[PDB]
Formats: C-alpha cells, structure tokens, sequence
RNA sequence: GGAGAGGUA
C-alpha cells in the first residue's frame, strides 16, 4: 500500500476522520479557461469561434458584395519558451485566418453570386500560455488574476431610509446586460416610477412604455383592474367582488337580498365575507358617493356626436356621470385602487407625462441621450432601436438569460440576448409588487449574485472590440465602389487588433508581476481572486458591507486569508476544494446523505443551492455506518447554524479542512490561536526566503507533498521507470516495460534548470534526489527544487526554541539568536543581480566599449579583459568597474557601492549589420560548441535507448546473444526472424531510428540559425551588455525572520555559545524568545507547536542513538512500530513487518534527526496523545525542564518551557534598507534632493515633523533644515565652504521652490509681487 | 491539375469540382488553385471564361498571383 | 520627471 519511494520517510499521523476525497489538482482553474479560448469548436459557442461567427460576415451598404468568416488556423510559435525568456519577446502564436469575399451582381435580383474569391489572410498574433499557465511578454513572466464581478441580469434593491429622512424606503431595480447600456427603474419619495438610462438625466418611466407603441388604455389595462359601475333604474347597482373587502371600512348601508349585510362605521369583519360568500351576492346597490374621487379607466365618447365625454384617466364628478347617463352609457368601467395592496402608482406617473403618443416620446428621449441636435422623425427611432433591441450593442450573455429567467418564476433557461415588450411589463411588475410587499429585496455580497472571471473571456472580449474598428473600416471599403479587383489583405489590417491584445496582455491592471521567492508564493498568487479592475469596485471607495465576510463564504473563499491594510476583503483568495461552475460561480463538494447513511458519493452544491437543504458540518461523530453517534447533530440550516435531528439532514461536509485556503492549511495547531494573528502568519508565510538547503518541517499538517508536486518546481517522473544515468544537469530513465507504448519505445529524459534568478534575484537550480539503478514510479519526485526535501514543502529550519527573558535582549519583539546557527551556516541565502550596460549612439559620433579609459590607474584595470569587458568568474567588490565605456568627446558602468560578489554569466547583444569584437565572437563560438556537444549526447543516449529496445525484441525467437556482439550495432536491425508482428516492429524501429538521425541533423541547423543571427533592439542602442553577480545574504543582527504564528520578530544580537543557556544534558539552545508575547496576542499554537517538536526531537534522538552503537533490526523494528502505534484511533496503521528489513534501515537513517508528525488544521492532535508520545521518550511529560545560566552558570528556578520550532528568514534584509546620503544630486524644476535609494536621494521631512519641530521652541533648526539643507542654492554652496573652512554658520536667502510658484501664479492672470 | 486560363485573373491549375454555400445557395463551382494557393471557385454556369491553356507548356506554364570581387 | 500595479510599518 505504500510506494517504495514512499518508504524514505514516512510521516506519523494524528487525526481520525477517515478522508474520502483527495485534494484537486490546485493549478485547474487557468489552463482550461485559456483551453477553451482557443480550441477548434464546432458548436461555435466557446473562445474565437463564437466571436468570429458574430462579427461576420459583413454586408456593404448596398450591398452589392459581402465578406464572410470560414475558417481559422494558429501557425506555429516561431521560437520556444526559453529563447522567449532570453531574448525578451513575446511567446505567441501566428493566427491565420481564411476570408472569403463574394461579389453578387448588382442588376441581377436580390441574392446572387457574380464571382467569389478567398484567401488565408494573416492577422495578429496571440500570446500563449506556459504549461505552468503564465504568460511571457518580454522575458518577464507575469500572472492575470480572476476578477469577481457581479453578475449581469437583474437585480431588486432597496435603500433602508438612507435618503430624504422620512424615514420611506425607496426600491429600485437595475438591469445590467453583459454588454450594453444598463437600465434602472425608481420609486420617488412621492410614489412616482422614474426610468433612468446611463446615470443620465430622470425620465418618467410611462414614457419608455409609450416608446413600445404602447397607449394610454393598453398601460391601464396591463396594470389594474376594472370595477364595472351600472347605470340602472335605480343610482348605480354596482357589481361586486367579494375578494376586495379585506381591509374597508364599510362607509354604507351594504345591504343585498333583503339583508343588511353590514353598515357604515364598521369594519369588513372576515365573517362578512362569509355571509355574503355564503350569500353568493354579487351585486350590490351602491350610494353615488362611492363614487365621488374615482377615476375612469378609458376614455368614454357621446356616439351620436362622437366627442370624448371623459377620455381615459380622469377623475369622477355627478356631472360627469349625468353626462354618461344621457349618453346612454351603462358600462362604467373604473381602477380598482387601495392604499396597501393597489396603490396608483402608474396613475401618478401617467399624469406627470406630458407626453402622450410614440412619436414625441422618443423625440424627447432623444433630446435626453444627446443634448442639442434638434432631432428628426428618424433619429429617435434609430438610436431607440439600434441602443435597446440591436443584439451588436445590446447583449445578455447565456448567463444573464438564465438569471433573469431565473429572478421572474420562468421555466426557460435559455432565451434570446435582447430584451422585449414583456421583460420589461414583467421587470416593472416584479417591481410594483416588491412596492406593494409581495417579494424581497436582494442582497449584493451574496456568493450567489457574483461571478468569478478568469482570463479567456477578457481576452475574447478585448479580441471583439479589437475587430469592430476593421470590421467598420472594411464596412466603408465596400461600401465604396470599386470592387471589381478588391482582395482580402488590402482592407484587412493587422495593427489595430495585434495593438487591441497586445495592450491589455503587457499592460492592464490584472496582468500583474509574480511573486516568486517560494513555490508556495507562486501557487497561492495564481489562485488569488480579486475584487478590483475594470468593471470592478475600487480600492479606496468601498464600505465596510463588501469587506466583511458575507455567510456564504463558507467552504468556497478562506476568509482567514487576506492582505491586510489598504485593501481588506477584495484580495480574497480561493477555498481548497472550491470548483467552478459551468456558468462560472463557485461549487463545492458535499457528500450525499441518504435516510440514514452518510454515502461516499459527492454533488458540487452551487451557493443558491445550499440556502434549500440542511447540511451537517464535517466532524460529526459517526460510526462505520454513517449513522451518527448523536441525535442532535449541527448543520448549517441556511445563513445560521443549529441542532437538528437525525434523520433530517441531507448533505455532510467532505474533510475538515475545505474551509481554508492552501496558504492557511500549513499552520498545525491553527484551531487554538486568533484569527487576526493566524492571517498574520499566512501573509509572513508567503514570504520565505529559500535557504541554502532545506529541512524538512517536523511537525507538518500534511498538505505539504500536494503544493510540491503541484507547483512546477520540482520535476516529477510521469512514467515509472529505472535510473539509467544521473548527472547534476540531467537524468535519464528507462520506462517501465507496461507504460512503455508499442511504438517509439525510446526512453524518458529530463534536463535540470540550474541557477538562474528568480523574479525576487533569488538564485533557483534543481537537485538530483536519487541515485543510479534507483527504481521509481509514475508520478514521484526525481529533483528538488527550491525550498523542497524529498518531494515536500521545506521552507525554513527548526531550531531548538526556549521561551524566557533574557537581559532584555529580547525586550518587545527581538528575537536573542546563538551563534551555531550561523556557525553551522544554516540560514544563509544566495542573491543574483543582473546588471546592464548601453551604447547609445548620440552627438560627436557614438561611444564604444574600449578597454582603453583615461585618468584611471592599471589597478582597476587589471580585472577587465583586452575587449573591455570582465572576466567571467572574477570577484568584484563595491565601487569596481564591469564595462569600459567613454565619453565621447568616462560613462564606464560600475559596482553599485557596498555590494560584494561574483561575476558569474555576462551576454551581449548587438544591432543587426554591425561587427562583433573579440569577446563577443569568442562567446557565439563557445555556444556553438555547447549546443553541438549537448545534441550529440542526447542523440547518442536515443540511439542507445533504441538499440537496447532492438536487442530486447530479439531475444525470442532466434535469439543469438553471441551474434548481438559480433558484429556491431550498425547491422542489427537486418537480421533475420520468423515472419510475424516482430517484423513489424522491427521496421518500426529502423524506421524511427533513421527520423531520430534526420530530426537531428536538422535540428542542428536550426539552433545555429537561432545562435549566428542578429539581435533587434531598440532605436539609438548599438549593442547591450549584461553582467550577472552573485552574492550571499549571511545574517545580521536586524534582519527579521519569524515563526508560523504571527509572531515576527527582528533578530538582534549573536551571542557566543558560551553565553547561551544550557541544560543539564550539556546541549545549549539556539534562539530565545520573550514569554510575554504569548498571553495578550492569543496564540498557543506555537506552545504547542514547541512540545510536540521537542517530543518528535526526542524520539529521533533515541533512535540515533540506538544507531550509534550497532544495534541490530531486531530493536529498530520494535521501537518504530511502537512509535508509529499509540494514537487515538488514527487512521494510519502502518505495519513495520511488511518491509524489506533494509528500507528499515534507510528509514531509520532518515529519521535520526526526528521523526515527522502530520496534524490536520481542525483534527489535532489532543494534549494527552503529546504526553503519551512525550512519555514514550524519556523526557518530562510536563513540557518544561530546568536550565542553567551561561555566564553564571547557577540554575535558573521556576523551571522553563524549551523545545523545538519551524523558523522562516522573511525577505527583508537589513542590508536593503540601511541608507544614508550626506550631499547628492538634485532634482531638476524644484532644487531639493532626490528621494529613493536607487537614486542617492535623501529623506523626507515631512509636514506632520514641521508640527512636531512646531510643539518646541526649536526654530533654528527648522528654519536651516528647510531653507539651506534642502533648497536654497547659493546657501548650501557658502555652506558647504563653510563648513570646509570650520566655521558653522548660514545664509538664509530664499527658497527657489517659492520663485517657482510665485512665477506659476504669475502665469495666470494674477498679477503677484513682494513689496518693499 | 490540367492548367486553365480564365481571362479574369490570369493561369491557375484545375483542382476539381466543388459544392459551396453561398448565403443561403449551395452551387457548384470549379475550384483552381493560383499561386500562393489562393482557391477561386468558378461557377459551372459560367464554364466559357474557362479556357484550356494554349501555351504548348502544360507542365512548364506559370502560375499567376491571383489578383566577382 | 510623470502615470499604473504590487508590497512593509
């Protein structure tokens, strides 16, 4: 059950939830976006395809002719992934695309082709993504994050009295398309309905209703409903419905059927209803007074002289009645109106319009969009139609049709991408009722309202309205004349959509530099999830409601993990087992919980979905039988949590940790400390700088081999196999027999990136991590890479930890070191900076890179070669010079003061049609004989590898290993054998031995092209030397590392050993923390953390001493499978008998500097199992021992917690900051010092120091620091002599700065001066 | 592979008989193959501007572009 | 010199 590679080290595990599901592959969600942006789709519904099919085809005005869309195509990329790193060029891909143009004929009818023509017409060319899935622009590999928008569709939202403070809510409702001009509908404070489009101007909304040809009848008709009055013998016996008595008054005498059913001053008790339901009266003789401040619902006209007696909308009068009485009217048809169910609300608006038919509503809304312009008949239709119903400038995307849909109680999930009469009758219902109760508001921060982004659909985007500028340019092409000799290249134009990607890919605010300095940095970068961007929220705009963490965060965003700071709660970053949704919102795993068994099968709820079912979380004690232990079991019912049944429950989380992020799962203990400081602890994480060679943490959470292999760094076999030959650069395997394909045997081969910088100028290269005949299997390490051991994550190194003070060294935050840890070397780290060096050409000719410079002694001299150029592998020193360069007319370029190292690579480049001096011949030549030599290696070890498959496939049948020897390899492949498959095969395997032979000798033509030719460089440069220094960070007091706890500190002294605390034992600890960080910061994590090291230090302690003396495998055998029992039921039963009696031996070798222990961030281990384990070593169970001073060497009392503790060294060093400048340069329009270290610039005295400086009596010294420190030139100058001189004294003057403004000013109108 | 002149655009090489979709039209056209492997697509209704080539050089014709120290 | 992105206290 476990590999043999496995067996190296085998890590003891706590924890007891049996897990059911491995983690994902982390890097998913990246390469199958950028995947489906480009791929070959027939349904034409994904990535270039879809956009293609859209914008195309094209129809000139006429249209006379026509140019459509068949086909595409990528070339292939021009140069590989590390030439592109080289250089400094883009890694992209050519796209090819087929055109077709048609003529038709114009005097033929309508539809008809005259000739056609096509071709495969270039444009543009396409980055490419790395396997990795970075992007490389110009050698500077970067990262585009996701974004987190919210979703298009429609949305009900209300302000909660905000506004107008009466205290009256306001609901409005949005539509935002995917594409287009949004649309907002609004209550006012007096209950009138205003459209608003664009953030533009106020509108009546009844007017855009009108805009759909709609009157004044049709609206009333859509929004109320009638109550029919009769003009009878007898004053209006009114029909009646029994369902609008809830919540009158009765005002009357409501009498029928010869029985008063109710009078006047009472209210409509619901037993009134069941008298008259009971009844079954319908109608009811009404008082005209019922009818005193009604309004009619049409318009009613006098037949005989047809005039409008009332037209529709019109409050009711008995006058007015009289006149529809002697008009013969016995219909009366009126609103049915209230004050808490049918408000008017249209009513109202429909008054304020002033307008009433189509024509003049779109003039006005016209004059709206554009002020000015007095409009035509024609121009408000246009733009109407063409902005709210033209699908090219209008779009719901798939998505937004669902979620509206969606929103309105419909049953299609797919629709059209435009609007219509109905959706926005039905938007403005929806919305009316919200007005009248029925329905709820919508919240914003709801995961199941916004979207995740990734990159394809942005670029696609960008590629669409990159092709609309020559999609419109072609348009005017053909709508011209003169298309009888058109072809498709002259009208199509590369630039505009080369310029529309390239933009957005180098420069956007989401394609963003990599962090780099760890494998752990990279991954959590790639996964991160922003809130910011185009079409995002802004950083310095947004309220607390978005920050906070909404409840439905849960299990899909690690809400512990943040940057703090300027920007909280929009960096978030993605859960562990967090999917996609097919839509692009956020699923998890759940397991499906049948009546009353937990199965192992798993739905990926959406977060809309959760809201319905009830769901118990992850550690609910059940047994074997997925029935649960407890009755009263937790779940998360919906937004809250609570104890439910046993049997009423549906889903159950799938591991206690797909909460958190990847980040946070590396923290063991994490359920102990705060929440604020374990944030901390992740952030510093983030952080480590690799160290000279890893050590594996002692006390891990198990997540660490997933983020290894996961990352890139490490190469992982794909196909088990045998180490056939292992170098420090490379290593080869024969496959395994079985995953070996029946053609093309061949045999696996993998190349190691040794030192090159990182993007942080941290050195990374890759170790072997095995030997030679070392078996291995499919998908395990073969060389670690930075910060790795053994295939796991390995950022920083343990250390024995004691928790006192100590003469206040350690009086906040410092952190007391000893001397072995830099003694022992064990955290130095290894830097490479990159220097560069132009010749421009200018004025009095160019400048050259002579070895020859003037006033400058041989000594410095002595390092560069005849060329002018170092040699490779010198040791410079600060202040040295690199390259040799002169003023036309010394501009030679120099170590950067303070900075020791070694020259390790230097390259040139040149402008093409130049000559090449020494050196650069010299280099090109020793190229070209590493390539040389490199390919034929690997063509010899290929040539081997099919030889040897040749020999293997001839020892049956007419094997002759005599034969094999006699002659050599050269005539083998012809001999003789019975005549079946074999045959086959061995023609198969000529065959690919003679393309092997080919594929080289060309292959060496093509990397001799690449090397021989030129460079291309910008204007004015003639050639480009760069130079690449070495260096190594030791330590400093100042420097700051940390524990995993958030618990930082600044290294501050180095004492000697001899100083240090030391036990009884003799063994001095190594770092002294301050006790009393721990009680007011809460985090007991790191005690904790510190026991169980100690234990595990213990236990490897006695194992290697069982070792020195030799002890056979009798006693290992024992001791370690006792060890690896005495846990709580866990889940790792490992079995000692089962080995080789030999691995054990590798294994206790591997252990003999501790033995690792596994925690699951919510399944720790216990305090009794740590005593347990604490016990079976021979140390005090109580965790704190007794010590002894170094300098007096008497105990100390009160005896003191010691043990071990995983470190990190973070990436600020001392060196970096610690600067200073005495008298530099000069800014140019303002004289003041410059600011930054790059440049010798000064400090900042700023405003808040001008205050403080204020509060004193001290005044001279502001007066000088301000005024002849910093600005006033000819005072600095006397200054500066004076102070040579020996004779402190000033001159005021003037500030120039205050010139520059008094002449700024005087360049407006103002006339500004100084008096007398 | 027969060359063909048509007067139009100049000498291109026979490629075969095939069906296009042309807006709603599927016709039949003649396809000849100009150099740079630009495809031009004849109507057979228009089969009289199709001539066979004259030169004498069927094998040895050119292909038009369709459109000391 | 100015913009934009990220990061630390």
């Amino acid at each position: 059950v476990y590999s043999y590679t496995e067996k190296k080290r085998i890590r003891k595990d706590f924890g007891k939830r049996p897990q059911v599901l491995d983690v994902p592959y982390l890097l998913s969600i990246q390469l199958d976006s950028f995947q489906k942006f480009i791929e070959q789709d027939p349904e034409g519904q994904y990535g270039l395809e879809a956009a293609f099919r859209s914008v195309f085809p094209i129809q000139s005005y006429s249209g006379n002719s026509e140019l459509q869309y068949v086909s595409y195509r990528l070339g292939e990329p021009v140069f590989d992934v590390q030439e592109c790193q080289i250089r400094g060029v883009t890694y992209s891909a050519p796209l090819r695309v087929k055109l077709r143009l048609v003529i038709y004929e114009r005097e033929a009818p309508e539809g008809t082709v005259k000739d056609i023509k096509e071709q495969e017409v270039y444009m543009g060319e396409i980055p490419l993504m790395t396997d990795n899935g970075t992007f490389v622009i110009n050698g500077t590999e970067r990262v585009i994050v996701s974004q987190l928008h919210r979703s298009p569709g429609v949305f009900f939202d209300s302000d909660k009295g905000k506004t107008h403070s009466s205290g009256k809510v306001l609901y409005n409702a949005r539509i935002i398309p995917y594409r287009g001009s949004w649309l907002d509908f609004e209550f006012d404070p007096k209950d009138n309905l205003f459209v608003r489009i664009d953030r533009r101007r106020k509108l009546p909304a009844t007017i855009i209703l009108r805009a759909l040809n709609y009157t004044t009848e049709q609206i009333l008709d859509l929004f109320f409903e009638k109550v029919i009055f009769e003009i009878r013998d007898n004053k209006l016996q009114m029909e009646l419905v029994p369902e609008r008595l809830r919540g009158e008054t009765a005002s009357f005498d409501i009498e029928a059927n010869g029985k008063v059913y109710v009078e006047k001053g009472r209210r409509i008790t619901a037993r009134h209803i069941r008298q008259l339901e009971k009844d079954d009266v319908k109608l009811i003789e009404v008082p005209v007074e019922y009818i005193a401040g009604k309004v009619v619902a049409k318009d009613y006209i006098d037949e005989s002289t047809g005039e409008l007696i009332c037209a529709a909308n019109m409050e009711l009068s008995l006058d007015l009645l009289a006149k529809l009485s002697q008009s013969g009217h016995k219909r009366i048809e009126t609103l049915f109106t209230n004050d808490l169910d049918h408000g008017p609300y249209i009513s109202e608006t429909l008054r304020v319009d002033p307008t009433n038919d189509r024509l003049s509503a779109l003039v006005e809304i016209y004059r709206m969009m554009r002020p000015g312009e007095p409009p035509t008949r024609e121009a408000a239709e246009s733009l109407f139609e063409n902005l709210f119903f033209s699908e090219d400038r209008y779009d719901l995307s798939a998505v937004g049709r669902m979620k509206f849909n969606r929103s309105l109680l419909r049953e299609e999930i797919e629709g059209s991408g435009i609007l219509s009469k109905d959706d926005i009758i039905d938007v403005m219902k929806k919305l009316i009722d919200i007005r009248n109760g029925k329905g709820e508001v919508d919240d914003i921060d709801h995961l199941g309202n916004r979207r995740i982004r990734s990159v394809g659909e942005m670029a696609e985007n960008q590629f669409r309205v990159g092709l609309v500028r020559v999609e419109r340019a072609v348009k005017e092409r053909l709508s011209l004349g003169d298309l009888d000799t058109l072809m498709p290249q002259d009208m199509i134009n590369a630039k505009p959509i080369s310029a529309a990607v390239k933009e957005f890919f180098g420069s956007s605010q989401l394609s963003q530099f990599m962090d780099q300095n760890n494998p752990l940095s990279e991954i959590t970068h790639k996964r991160r999830i922003s809130a910011l961007g185009p079409g995002g929220l802004t950083r310095e705009r947004a309220g607390f409601e978005v920050r906070d963490v909404h409840p439905t965060h849960y299990g899909r965003v690690c809400p512990i993990e943040t940057p703090e700071g300027p920007n909280i709660g929009l960096i978030n970053s993605l859960s562990v087992y967090a999917q996609t949704n097919e839509y692009g919102f956020l699923e998890t795993p759940y397991r499906k919980v049948t009546d009353g068994v937990v199965t192992d099968e798993i739905h990926y709820l959406s977060a809309i979905e959760e809201g319905n079912y009830v769901i118990a979380q992850a550690n609910s004690n059940l047994d074997e039988e997925g029935h649960f232990v407890e009755d009263l079991v937790t779940c998360r019912s919906k937004g809250e949590s609570s104890l439910f049944s046993r049997d009423q429950v549906d889903y159950m989380d799938v591991s206690t940790q797909q909460v958190v992020s990847v980040g946070a799962s590396l923290i063991p203990f994490l359920e102990h400390d705060d929440a604020n400081r374990a944030l901390m602890g992740a952030n510093m994480q983030r952080q480590a700088v690799p160290t000279l060679r890893a050590d594996k943490p002692l006390v891990g959470t198990g997540m660490e081999r997933a983020v290894a292999v996961d990352s890139g760094v490490t190469a992982v076999a794909k196909r088990g196999g045998v180490v056939q030959y292992v170098d420090a650069s490379r290593i080869v395997i024969k496959v395994n027999e079985d995953e070996m394909y029946p053609g093309e045997a061949g045999i696996d081969i993998y190349n190691l990136t040794k030192y090159t910088r990182s993007n942080q100028n941290t050195c990374i290269n890759q170790m072997p991590c095995v030997s030679l005949g070392e078996p291995v299997e499919r998908g395990d390490v073969l060389a670690d890479g930075p910060s790795t051991d053994l295939g796991e994550l390995a950022l920083g190194q343990n250390m024995r930890v004691a928790f006192m003070p100590w003469n206040g060294y350690n009086f906040e935050d410092s952190i007391l070191v000893s001397e072995r840890v830099v003694q022992e070397d064990r955290f130095t780290t290894i830097h490479i900076q990159e220097l560069a060096c132009v010749s421009r050409d200018t004025k009095l000719g160019p400048e050259e890179i002579t070895a020859d410079i003037p006033n400058v002694g041989e000594a410095a001299l002595s390092k560069l070669d005849e060329s002018g150029i170092v040699y490779i592998g010198a040791e410079v020193t600060g202040g040295d010079i690199l390259v040799g360069k002169v003023t036309p007319k010394d501009s030679s370029l120099r170590v950067p003061n303070g900075v020791s190292g070694t020259v390790i690579d230097v390259q040139v480049f040149t402008r093409d049609g130049v000559e090449k001096d020494k050196r650069a011949l010299e280099i090109e030549e020793m190229q070209l004989k590493q390539a040389k030599k490199d390919l034929s290696e690997e063509l010899q070890i290929l040539e081997a590898g099919l030889f040897s498959r040749i020999r293997a496939v001839l020892v049956a049948g007419g094997v002759e290993a005599e034969k094999l020897d006699k002659l050599p390899r050269d005539r083998w492949l012809e001999l003789g054998l019975t005549d079946e498959e074999k045959q086959n095969q061995l023609e198969q395997l000529a065959e690919q031995y003679d393309e092997l032979k080919h594929e080289f000798e060309k292959k060496l033509e093509a990397k001799r092209r690449k090397i021989t030719q030129g460079d291309d460089l910008a204007p004015g440069v003639l050639k480009i030397v760069k130079v690449y220094l070495a260096v190594k960070r030791r330590i400093q007091p100042g420097d700051k590392m940390a524990g995993r706890h958030g618990n930082k500190g600044v290294i501050s002294k180095i004492n000697p050993i001899e100083d240090m605390p030391y036990d009884e034992n003799g063994t001095p600890v190594d770092i002294v923390l301050n006790p009393l960080g721990v009680p007011s910061r809460m985090n007991i994590g790191q005690i904790l953390e510190t026991h169980l090291g100690m234990a595990a230090k213990g236990i490897g302690d006695k194992i290697n001493a069982m070792l020195k003396q030799q002890q056979e495998v009798a006693k290992l055998r024992e001791f370690i499978q006792r060890a690896y029992d005495l846990g709580a039921d866990v889940r790792q039963k490992v079995d000692l008998s089962t080995f080789s009696d030999e691995e054990v031996m590798r294994l206790a070798e591997n252990l003999r500097k501790g033995m690792p222990i596994a925690t699951p961030v919510f399944d720790g281990a216990k305090e009794a199992e740590i005593k347990e384990l604490l016990k079976l070593g021979d140390l005090p169970t109580s965790g704190q021992i007794r010590l002894y001073d170094g300098r007096t060497g008497e105990q100390f009392e009160r005896p003191v917690t010691v043990g071990y503790m995983y470190m990190l060294k973070l990436n600020h060093l001392v060196d970096d900051k610690m600067h200073a400048r005495s008298t530099g340069s000069y800014s140019l329009v303002t004289q003041q010092p410059l600011g930054g270290k790059a440049q010798f610039g000064g400090q900042r005295f700023g405003e808040m120091e001008v205050w403080a400086l204020e509060a004193y009596g001290a005044a001279y010294t502001l007066q000088e620091m301000l005024t002849v420190k910093s600005d006033d030139v000819n005072g600095r100058t006397k200054m500066y002599k004076n102070i040579v001189d020996g004779n402190h004294q000033m001159e005021p003057g003037m500030p120039e700065s205050f010139n520059v403004l008094l002449k700024e000013i005087r360049s407006l109108g103002i006339n500004i001066e100084l008096e007398d | 592979g027969q060359p063909v002149v048509h007067l139009e655009h100049g000498v291109g090489r026979y490629a075969g008989m095939t069906t296009l979709e042309a807006g709603g039209i599927t016709g039949e056209y003649l396809m000849l193959t100009y150099a740079n492997d630009a495809k031009l697509y004849v109507p057979v209704s228009s089969l009289h501007l199709i001539s066979r080539y004259a030169g004498g050089a069927e094998e040895n014709a050119p292909l038009h572009k369709l459109g000391v120290a």
